[PDB]
């Protein structure tokens, strides 16, 4: 949802029902990743035809800087993001054909997810 | 064989008595089921019976064969060198003709003169013949062919769609059972060697959690499309629509291969996903069986027990070999689990305290 | 042009007289005949045919055909996709049965979901 309706408002909306959601459930840092990653990776794929797949891509290369932003300020001093975002991308690294499609789709997302990694290694 | 160039020009000559009727499918299956082990000294010479056995399908004008004109454009020249290439999409087209016999143009080309000798009580025979003579003059066929036609879904092909998924694994299931022995003996290399033994064991992941990533139909989102599951659906399907007797070599398939490949308890989970439904497929009439898989079930039980920390997931497994042993078996199989139980451990054993009725 | 579709959609425009001129102005007819020096004679012509399109798309079909003003790749993805003789309640026959088996939440179906939210009530 917060990727279709909307782009812009980033100040922390997003982070905050984020964590609100993530106190009243099952809070592993390892699922909490995998499920974002997941809803970066199903969009960008069914949903755009044509011109929507450019802002899809934005949208992914924008889940990033709010991941960051969640690290730093939500987690502090346990676990902190060198673990569990390793354990998480093991933990989606494991779903290959879901890739697989993923760099299917742009017939040339298998560099790019390799560079796209490399560039979450800010985190 | 050496006699078989007596009939390779014979065919040449009486080719057209043979616009009559035309059942090469059994001449084949009767022909590839247990000489395929040594029929490379019929395949060196089927390089040229290719174009013998295809006279009975040269012999003939429907005009509706539509695949067929490939597999003879690349089959009429260069005869182990054209249909080499494209053998991925060469499968994928192959059957999405037989899987869109239900809801394309199905009453159209292909069907005609007269609608009632136009082999359409049942279309999957037509990719049968091909799928056999295509490489049969070459020495691949028996390990590769079917291995290869598998690789259709697991290995996943832009020609390859994701919605009708489960119609395409009922199409291969449906085209797997009926090539002879060797084609889908491939399943349980493929189960066995991969599946079981991947990494899924130390590596396992926090993906830990069994039941939701066995069963398909997980596989509705984009996510959870974990290559292990397709093997199982596809293990199910080629069960459910070859459960005639192909169901024969299960039990020395566990008893012979499975004992020494087992040792975590997911692993059991994922053998009982495999062998639970067809249960009751068994105890239609094949009664014997039953108590082999129960007693394999038991030392696959008694092996992870001895080798395990802690039996997290046996909760739902308890309750399984209960309804097991209470509605398939009932008491047959007591003398012989008696002594085979009381290994267990503790947990385990307090809990099928109740078997011992 | 948004200005008279705005008019369109406020009269009644029944003899569609409107519509005459407005298909030869949005119409790619003229092609740079006086050398009127731009540089983007075909990229900026593809853009302002592209952007009337993105309006004036409810009006035309509350009349005739449109007349294919914007002659590109693809049209606009998301629209209303909604029946023309069907009740609002069908999220429960078809969205919700749905997204209750597939749990993705459907990213074009959320676009359903708000057109019914904005055209039926909260209540």
């Amino acid at each position: 949802l917060e990727g279709t309706m909307n782009l812009t408002g980033e100040m922390q909306p997003l982070v905050e029902q984020l964590m609100m959601v993530k106190r009243m459930q099952h809070i592993p840092t390892p699922l909490f990743v995998l499920e974002i990653w997941k809803a970066c990776f199903v969009g960008l794929i069914e949903s755009p035809e044509g011109t929507q797949e450019l802002k899809w891509t934005a949208f992914t290369y924008l889940k990033i800087p709010q991941v960051l932003v969640k690290l730093k300020k939500y987690f502090h001093g346990e676990k902190d993001f060198t673990e569990d975002v390793n354990c998480a991308f093991e933990f989606l690294l494991k779903l290959t054909p879901l890739l697989d499609k993923a760099d299917q789709r742009c017939n040339c997302d298998c560099t790019n997810f390799l560079l796209q990694e490399c560039n979450k290694q800010g985190l | 064989l050496p006699v078989s160039k007596s009939l390779e020009t014979l065919l040449d000559h009486l080719g057209g008595l043979y616009k009559f009727h035309d059942r090469p499918v059994t001449y084949l299956y009767n022909t590839l089921h247990y000489y395929e082990m040594c029929l490379r000294n019929r395949d060196h010479l089927k390089r040229k019976l290719v174009h013998a056995i295809i006279g009975s399908l040269k012999d003939n004008r429907p005009q509706g064969w539509c695949l067929s004109d490939t597999y003879l454009k690349h089959a009429m020249n260069a005869r182990e060198d054209n249909p080499w290439v494209p053998e991925d999409s060469y499968y994928c087209k192959l059957i999405g003709r037989l899987v869109d016999t239900m809801a394309g143009k199905s009453p159209g080309p292909f069907p005609n003169c007269d609608w009632r000798f136009n082999e359409f009580p049942n279309p999957a025979a037509h990719a049968l013949h091909v799928t056999c003579v295509e490489l049969m003059a070459l020495a691949v066929p028996g390990k590769d062919v079917g291995n290869a036609l598998l690789n259709v879904v697991l290995k996943s092909q832009p020609l390859v769609p994701r919605e009708n998924i489960t119609a395409w694994m009922n199409a291969i299931g449906l085209i797997i059972t009926a090539l002879p022995e060797p084609y889908w003996i491939v399943l349980h290399d493929r189960i066995v060697n991969v599946i079981s033994s991947s990494s899924l064991t130390s590596e396992t992941e926090w993906v830990g959690y069994p039941f939701r990533l066995f069963d398909f139909t997980a596989c509705h989102q984009s996510y959870s499309e974990m290559s292990c599951s397709y093997t199982l659906a596809l293990a199910h399907a080629v069960w459910h629509h070859s459960s005639i007797g192909q169901l024969s070599l299960i039990p020395k398939f566990l008893t012979e291969a499975l004992l020494p490949v087992v040792k975590t308890e997911f692993q059991l989970l994922y053998v009982y996903h495999l062998v639970g439904p067809f249960l009751q497929r068994f105890q239609q009439e094949r009664t014997r069986c039953m108590i082999e898989i129960g007693v394999a079930f038991y030392d696959m039980l008694l092996n992870v027990d001895q080798c395990s920390t802690h039996l997290n997931y046996m909760d739902p497994i308890c309750d399984f070999l209960y309804h097991m042993k209470y509605m398939f078996t009932g008491d047959s199989v007591k003398e012989q689990v008696e002594k085979i139980i009381c290994n267990l451990k503790p947990a385990l054993k307090l809990r099928l305290r109740f078997i011992t009725h | 042009a948004v200005a008279w579709l705005v008019a369109h959609v406020r009269m009644l425009g029944l003899d569609e007289r409107e519509k005459s001129l407005q298909m030869i102005r949005q119409l790619a007819g003229p092609l740079y005949s006086e050398n009127t020096l731009q540089f983007y004679n075909e990229r900026v012509v593809i853009m302002n045919s592209i952007l009337e399109h993105m309006c004036a798309d409810v009006l035309q079909q509350t009349a005739t055909q449109i007349k294919f003003p914007s002659t590109g790749v693809d049209t606009m993805p998301y629209w209303n996709l909604l029946p023309p003789k069907r009740p609002i309640k069908e999220v429960l026959t078809d969205i919700f049965a749905k997204v209750l088996e597939k749990g993705w939440v459907d990213s074009r179906s959320i676009h359903i979901l708000d057109t019914l939210l904005h055209m039926g009530g909260v209540y």
